[PDB]
């Protein structure tokens, strides 16, 4: 997928103003709450019995930072993405056995997080850019599958 | 299937939307057309430009239909039988499109009511919208 | 949602299956494990070899559950509340897997009853299996 | 995706014994009957009001032969599939606007057709091979998307 100059702008503009700390666990928490079957992969994290327990879980917030980070590496490699996520594509495929369908879900939840943080600033034009990015990352991880 | 908790969240959340239901419906559509342009092929008769009167008007129609589904959350098949005929029978809308509209609707609610859009509410609305979509994509008459 | 026609097709078709319901359930699973190996990770405690006694035995359990759903096609949520707890709450099965099992089940029926598997029946069963899957993947208690 | 020698065998063995004539419209007919929204793309074909009308429709059977044919071209190019379906990938993407999700559906319906024709012969081992092929063709057409 190819990105226009206006699209690279919208993505990089927001990445600059966001809480990389707290926003990671926010996304992972929502994934586990809205799409319950995903808790099967994070069974080892401990207490995932309630929305409060999940969001309060220390290991969810920690892993959240890691996920958010790998998204920043994507913005840095917009022209050539596939080569950057080959390490994670193998990890999630052969090592974890996660269906690619779930990568799209995390991407959507990602877009919803940005909407709650930026409100009116997260315009339809800005959203279109992020959807395009999210779709590219999802299909980069599905190389093995 | 919706749990009693889902029904409570959906009712409580839609109440907070209130008067702006029409303004939100218009925006969800504007976002969908922008983020997923292939959905534009379903509205050839529409002037899809920036602040179209048709789009803002259809947003109200879509919003009222949803307000109606919340009231009849226990009898959706019977209450939406007319819309099911339109979308499934006459128009023949591909179900994947419902997922796209549901997403843009959630995104819109998240931007205007970030405080109220808790993970718990998000989860219940996602399920609710999924039920509505199932009904509108099925031929059951 | 199922139309009255779907309910008739499902009842008529499942009747023709009859006694072999258990033999068909066993085969659908054998095909699923072969065609989609990732589904094997849900049965670590199972000896998944060629003619396993566990697999042939689980096929009967799965088949009886479906026979039960056909009888209660009008009250699936209440009749399958136990299985919904198991698959959705306890095991946490990814919904995509239900589509894979539903497919292999249809394929099995097509091979043993090619004369009876008309496009109309196929369509009704696909919908029926989709309803069952929705119930087993939802947390509604 | 890579194919084993036993897998290339199973696929080519059946392709040899099948009714390329009548089996094309059989598949297309089932697609339109089981997944109704797909009739939107073949609206120009005429009467698609009933299972009988759809299966009896002359252009459904005609177009069916064409689809079955493009599947035969896949068996001959099991090594490098992506390059062979680039003409159709563009046609279905930018020209027709068909969601990739529908390609998987036609593939499944394809497997079900073979099951009705070969009965007992269409073993689980044979099915596994065909599923693999069908999945590859589906993702070859999704190059544009
Ligand atoms: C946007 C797509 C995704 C990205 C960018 C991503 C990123 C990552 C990263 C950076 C790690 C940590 C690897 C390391 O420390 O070496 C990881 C591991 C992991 N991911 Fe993802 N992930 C994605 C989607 C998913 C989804 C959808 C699931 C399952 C619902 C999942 C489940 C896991 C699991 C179980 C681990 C291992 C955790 C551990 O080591 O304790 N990932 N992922
Ligand atoms: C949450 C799911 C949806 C709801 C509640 C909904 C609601 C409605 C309503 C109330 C109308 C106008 C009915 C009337 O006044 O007769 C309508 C018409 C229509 N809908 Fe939807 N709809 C939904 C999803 C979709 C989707 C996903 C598509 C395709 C992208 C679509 C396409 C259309 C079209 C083409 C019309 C006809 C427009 C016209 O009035 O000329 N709808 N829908
Ligand atoms: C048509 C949908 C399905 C039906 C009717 C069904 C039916 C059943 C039944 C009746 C049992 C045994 C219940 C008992 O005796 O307590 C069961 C258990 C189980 N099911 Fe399913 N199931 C379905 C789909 C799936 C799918 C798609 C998966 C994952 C690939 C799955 C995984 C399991 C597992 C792991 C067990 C526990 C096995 C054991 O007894 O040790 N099921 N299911
Ligand atoms: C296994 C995936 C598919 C294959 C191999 C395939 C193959 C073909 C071929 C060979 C043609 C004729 C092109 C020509 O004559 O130049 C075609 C055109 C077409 N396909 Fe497909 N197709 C596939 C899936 C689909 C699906 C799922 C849909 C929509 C549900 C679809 C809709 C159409 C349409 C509307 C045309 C144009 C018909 C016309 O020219 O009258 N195709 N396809």
């Amino acid at each position: 997928v190819h990105f226009t100059a206006e699209e690279k702008a919208a993505v990089t503009s927001l990445w600059s103003k966001m809480n990389v700390e707290e926003a990671g666990g926010e996304a992972l928490g929502r994934l586990l709450v809205v799409y319950p079957w995903t808790q099967r992969f994070f069974d080892s994290f401990g207490n995932l019995s309630s929305p409060s327990a999940i969001l309060g879980n220390p290991k969810v917030k920690a892993h959240g930072k890691k996920v958010l980070t790998s998204f920043g590496d994507a913005i840095k490699n917009m022209d050539n993405l596939k080569p950057a996520f080959a390490k994670l594509s193998e990890l999630h495929c052969d090592k974890l056995h996660v269906d690619p369908e779930n990568f799209k879900l995390l991407g959507n939840v990602m877009v919803i997080i940005l909407a709650t943080h930026f409100g009116k600033e997260f315009t339809p034009e800005v959203q279109a850019a992020w959807q395009k990015l999210v779709s590219a990352v999802a299909i980069a991880l599905a190389h093995k599958y | 299937v919706l749990s009693p908790a889902d029904k409570t969240n959906v009712k409580a959340a839609w109440g907070k939307v209130g008067a702006h239901a029409g303004e939100y419906g218009a925006e969800a559509l504007e976002r969908m057309f922008l983020s997923f342009p292939t959905t534009k092929t379903y509205f050839p008769h529409f002037d899809l430009s920036h602040g179209s009167a048709q789009v803002k008007g259809h947003g109200k129609k879509v919003a009222d239909a949803l307000t109606n589904a919340v009231a009849h959350v226990d009898d959706m098949p019977n209450a939406l039988s007319a819309l099911s005929d339109l979308h499934a029978h006459k128009l023949r809308v591909d179900p994947v499109n419902f997922k796209l509209l549901s997403h843009c609707l959630l995104v819109t609610l998240a931007a205007h009511l970030p405080a109220e859009f808790t993970p718990a509410v998000h989860a219940s609305l996602d399920k609710f919208l999924a039920s509505v979509s199932t009904v509108l994509t099925s031929k059951y008459r």
